């Protein structure tokens, strides 16, 4: 059974999360325009800015976050931003398509459109096969919520300075899902585990993207395409 | 000197 | 009467400005759209950010631009971009609307448009007053791209180096521009000293929207919404 | 270093 504490803080993230994620997508009208060389990279880099917006939002109500130094917050931010983003999109990640659909056909995403960004199947074949068995745990929401916070409360990051108040941290957040899947999930005797094991998937992924990363960024017609908040949280300084 | 982060994590 | 190399420095900027100015505007449906705080920011960065890549193009086509350093066609850019984007909205601005209409409603800016990305009408003014007397004075199309590339070779700008290269190229355009009135322009007996002062009015133009600009740019939730281009050329990297 | 300016003007 879980305690007033670990209750809170699943109530905290949830809400957290209520709050940075808008099931209505209105906002995508916003972006520059899906276009199907590289003619996704200018819509698609819009929707990652404006991720990483919703991601620093959501990290900020995370029970603890805000009182680490700005110094450890940027770095954790830095280095598992693209993972939450990963994580996140499973929300809009449809099975029968294999696509994310975001309330309408212009913001449907297919491995094709993503191609048109620059990425090669080297990252797009594991993406979607993490975005399938990430569906297919059909995780409830407190669960997804924990797992963002877990991923994002990681010290070992490269950055980190008080790794042991991080550690801390996430073990509390560990603990939390842990109980929550005993009680509250029935069959869920082997989820933490699955769970666990997609965060060392989004490792893999975040290599790959890195690479693909630096290519697009090196090129400056192509860099020139990305959005300030893109190029300072992808890009490489410390 | 990440001028963005900062701002955003006011 | 004008010689064969004056007048094939005419047909050059002509046809310069014809590849870099798109009289259909279809490419503005790609910017980030409209919205009537700052609600025009980001369409109006995505259409100077557009704009200066246009002018980049066009530069690149003057004759004896690309013989100069990199160093002196970057300092040139960076001081008269925001001086030829002036220059060449005159081409979309109505003296019946007083407004750039650029081929439909979505496209058309108002005064009240570029006060919602930030501008006070110390800069708007100006601005629009400029508008006015530019097309007042009808300038020929030939007229109207030779007074685009005098103002981009002009060297009495910040950073410049081979300060005598260019001031010899400025001399020879703006004997062509003198001559071409002379011979070709009925009654434009004071039309090069109008478009003289017209240069000097852009002087006091960039140096209001520098200080506007700079306003934005340092306040980095606003800052975040420009391009890479617009950060990159409008900033004071040296 | 205008990295951007650099590779657009060639
Ligand atoms: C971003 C989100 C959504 C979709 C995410 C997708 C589909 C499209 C492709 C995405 C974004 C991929 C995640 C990473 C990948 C990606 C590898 O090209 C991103 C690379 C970015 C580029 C600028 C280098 C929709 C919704 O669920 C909100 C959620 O936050
Ligand atoms: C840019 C062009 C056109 C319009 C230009 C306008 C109208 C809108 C407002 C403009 C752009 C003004 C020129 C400078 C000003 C401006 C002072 O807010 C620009 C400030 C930019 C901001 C990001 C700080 C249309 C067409 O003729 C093409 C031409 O190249």
């Amino acid at each position: 059974m879980l305690s007033d504490e670990q209750m809170q803080i699943i109530n905290s993230l949830v809400e957290a999360h209520h709050k940075t994620y808008d099931d209505s997508y209105s906002d995508f009208v916003r972006f520059r325009p899906p276009v199907r060389r590289l003619s996704m990279l200018p819509h698609l880099a819009d929707l990652v800015s404006y991720s990483i917006q919703k991601v620093i939002g959501f990290a900020k109500m995370i029970p603890g976050f805000r009182d680490l130094t700005a110094e450890d917050q940027i770095a954790l931010l830095k280095s598992s931003a693209i993972e939450i983003i990963m994580l996140r999109s499973n929300q809009s990640f449809s099975l029968e398509d294999m696509s994310w659909s975001c309330g309408g056909p212009d913001f449907k995403y297919c491995i094709n459109d993503v191609t048109k960004a620059g990425h090669t199947l080297e990252l797009l074949e594991p993406l979607v096969k993490f975005q399938v068995g990430l569906k297919k745990l059909k995780l409830h929401e407190e669960e997804h919520v924990l797992l963002m916070a877990i991923c994002l409360l990681s010290p070992d990051r490269p950055g980190v300075q008080d790794h042991v108040r991080i550690e801390a941290l996430q073990d509390r957040l560990c603990d939390v899902l842990q109980a929550y899947i005993r009680i509250q999930h029935p069959g869920g005797r082997l989820l933490y585990a699955k769970m666990i094991q997609k965060l060392a998937d989004l490792r893999s992924l975040n290599e790959e993207h890195s690479k693909q990363y630096r290519s697009l960024s090196f090129q400056p017609e192509h860099s020139m395409q990305l959005t300030p908040l893109v190029l300072e949280v992808f890009g490489s300084e410390v | 000197r990440h001028k963005i982060l900062h701002r955003l994590l006011q």
